[PDB]
């Protein structure tokens, strides 16, 4: 729901204001979320 | 009786950007499937932070090669999302749409030589409010930086820190005053060993807390 | 922090490395269904018109970043300014069907007429960039929202709803020409 | 006070096929009873499934009749709700209306001949991606085909298959682009005995989950 | 309830908005629904 | 059937002051944290409360000096928010955009003389329906009254009453007619020792119960 | 909430109606509160 701001639920049924996805994954998310941080190595604080 | 409105002044008209849905004309449409389509990305700082790219340093390479000199800054570039070492990189491609910033911005230098040079670097982060950047590593020694060698791991990480007085800041230098609002930095060469041409590739990505706020396209068309 | 940089692997190092601390965060302005919702000009309107969501404007915001994916979908919404009746057909409907008022027909109303349009096409994705031929550069004939025709289109714009984005691509911003940096007008309180 | 409402610009027009109902003038209307009244349809494509429509051949006669020769292609016609074999059949009929298609279509061969003649008939779909299409049984062998004789059972139905990259296909030859996207269909006699007149009438229907998707209407007026 | 798209009821009664149907089968549907399918005879798989 | 309406007239006009709000352009903005930011005020008439401010006494000075006569009238000044002497200070600053007014207004009298000197001073309050206000505290002393000397506390507070028929009372002189609706307060000087130029500086601030009604501009541009 | 006189909710959100504040205090109402009143010294009434 991006930049929708109304309150009240659509006047006209989900099948008549847009279309409907049918079925028979976010992969960047999944990619910048598991990247390497911190240090490598020893340290010495 | 039927109910009584007032159709008020001023409200109604079309806003390019209004958060209202129209009329629908036609209904009952079903969509191919696309369950589980690879490759696919909901926000443009995941794809910014996951996908470093290079900058565009003197006559349009994306590294800076030792130099045999007395002189040890290998180069200089404003902290300002559209400074000409940027004006290539996908993070000003998508900062350019945007009106203010804040966060971190995370530089890697990976090097290129062979495995007979040697080389130790230093990066520096020099603020705003000295007249005439530094051109030495014992006078830039002072501001917050960063050394490191070469040796097996190739590659050096430093996070360019957001420090400034307004918690934003703008994307776009204002007008001919010069002496950018945030500082400048700087990437010197401490010493060289056996290395004559080899190189130093630089990349510019997002931080873990880098945000763009204000969407406009400054564009002309 | 150091790596080996030709894994390729993502390498994300925080403040935290010299004594400083990474603060909160908000992204909803840089998120995709959001900034890809909003109304963008169409500059090639004729008496006909193919809804190509390719001839919007490659340096505006919504049409530099729709370049900058390779697959995407979404339904839309668009608003014509038309003398007379504004006559619609589906992906893949012959053009001499726009020609009656079986098909979705707006009669005219005084400022314009703002209509939604479901996604129609037959592939699962479009895409912006189309690598090889679709006859026996230009995308297929079937990369489209269908097709609307009035008297006289006078402006039409468009606006992506749903948005869905695929496989990134290159972006690219202003080059400096000689300056240090790109220095422009900004806003300033008169006197 | 009462209620303030902002009359939105550009909403309210007539979309003649808007999903809203109009305002009544004249009520308390009671209909005549046709409860149970015989022979109700709700869907065109149950009519269309259960009624095969014969085809269009050469001068307009439904049948191919075996002939003596060495080629032995009794016809070919493409895999397109507008062809011209098509064009008569109530299939089509519907198919005009709409713009996109998906599914199997059933083809009905039904022999005539005269208890004293017999033959052996092969049909094989032949998907688009060659250039010319076949002419001899010992070469469309290799697609998929089906063959069968003449006996007590006079029928064959053969479920010509949808197999098209996209999902959903169109059902009107684009433009004057020859090589129809969905390929042909070739029925072949691979011999026969003592039939040298008789026929083979064939029609067409839909199949178990065949399917139109967007309602147009291309016919001039 | 066919291309019909407002999720309220109709502010008119049922009496005013159509016409009432009286009493005292959809037959193509069961027509198609029994049609034969599989095959006949023997099979050899 | 839709829903009807009646489109009403002589409503939604824009009206400069209304209650009601717009329709929103642009969403979704965070603002920057400004959590117990120091000095903050939520009501004008509290800063009147806590923040005394000087009058305006004769050639612009805030203060009245002991004088050597046999009139022993310090000075004399309507109350009224609109007075001449009040012309500088905050209250008549706020009271200038308010319409009417009600309650109790203090005035702070501070004396800055040296230690080797004394005095003893008195104010009256004269409330309206004399003719000529009186000139000598034998006579003003009936009306309601305060006398204080100087010695180590050196301020004194007097809190002018609000008496007056109407609950309210306007802060604007109304026309040419002279003997201000609310009356006068006279400050005199009962007797001084050896305070030849040793003055007395008045301030004026609002009270426990003041209030302003209704507001206005009447500040040409 | 000044100056708002609509007894319904508002009909967009509070996140596209205005902006909203971020965390991480009325001054002068205690300065003026806090006034020393009464008298002072001894009082003969």
């Amino acid at each position: 729901s991006g930049n929708t701001g109304s309150i009240i639920n659509n006047y006209y049924m989900q099948q008549y204001q847009n279309s409907m996805d049918t079925q028979l994954n976010d992969w960047f998310s999944k990619l910048a979320s598991s990247a390497f941080s911190g240090l490598f190595g020893a340290l010495l604080a | 009786g039927i109910v009584p409105v007032a159709c008020s002044d001023g409200y109604g008209g079309l806003v390019t950007t209004d958060p209202k849905t129209a009329d629908p004309v036609y209904g009952k449409v079903y969509n191919p499937p696309r369950t589980n389509y690879p490759g696919r990305f909901t926000n443009l700082l995941d794809v910014a932070e996951a996908c470093p790219t290079f900058l565009c340093f003197d006559d349009g390479k994306p590294y800076v090669v030792t130099r045999e000199d007395e002189q040890r800054l290998l180069a200089k570039f404003d902290v300002s999302l559209a400074a000409k070492h940027m004006s290539n990189t996908y993070l000003s491609g998508i900062a350019q749409y945007y009106a203010q910033y804040s966060g971190t911005i995370n530089l890697h230098f990976m090097f290129t030589g062979s495995t007979d040079s040697k080389a130790r670097y230093m990066v520096a982060y020099v603020p705003p409010g000295v007249e005439t950047p530094p051109d030495t590593p014992e006078r830039a020694a002072h501001c917050i930086h960063a050394e490191w060698d070469t040796g097996l791991n190739s590659k050096f990480t430093f996070s360019i820190p957001y420090v400034s007085a307004a918690d934003y800041a703008y994307t776009a230098s204002d007008v001919a005053e010069t002496t950018n609002v945030q500082g400048w930095v700087c990437i010197y060469q401490i010493t060289h060993g056996k290395a004559q041409n080899d190189t130093l590739v630089v990349s510019v990505s997002a931080g873990k807390d880098f945000e763009l706020r204000l969407p406009i396209d400054p564009r002309t068309q | 922090t150091t790596s080996a940089g030709e894994s390729a692997d993502p390498v994300t190092t925080t403040v935290e490395n010299y004594g400083g601390e990474t603060q909160v965060q908000r992204r909803h302005h840089t998120d995709v269904g959001f900034i890809m919702d909003r109304f963008v000009k169409i500059n090639n309107t004729n008496p006909t018109h193919v809804i190509d969501l390719m001839q919007t404007h490659q340096h505006g915001l919504v049409g530099a970043l729709l370049r900058a994916a390779t697959y995407y979908f979404s339904d839309l919404e668009i608003v014509v300014r038309h003398e007379g009746n504004l006559t619609w057909v589906p992906n893949g409907a012959p053009e001499a069907a726009l020609s009656n008022a079986g098909n979705p027909t707006a009669y005219n109303k005084a400022p314009f007429t703002r209509l939604a349009l479901p996604y129609t096409a037959p592939h699962r994705v479009l895409a912006t960039v189309y690598n090889g031929t679709s006859k026996y550069t230009q995308l297929p004939a079937s990369f489209n929202f269908g097709a609307i025709r009035a008297t006289d289109i006078s402006e039409l714009l468009v606006r992506m709803k749903r948005a869905e984005l695929y496989c990134p691509r290159p972006l690219l911003a202003v080059e400096v020409t000689a300056q240090d940096r790109h220095k422009q007008k900004i806003i300033a309180p008169a006197k």
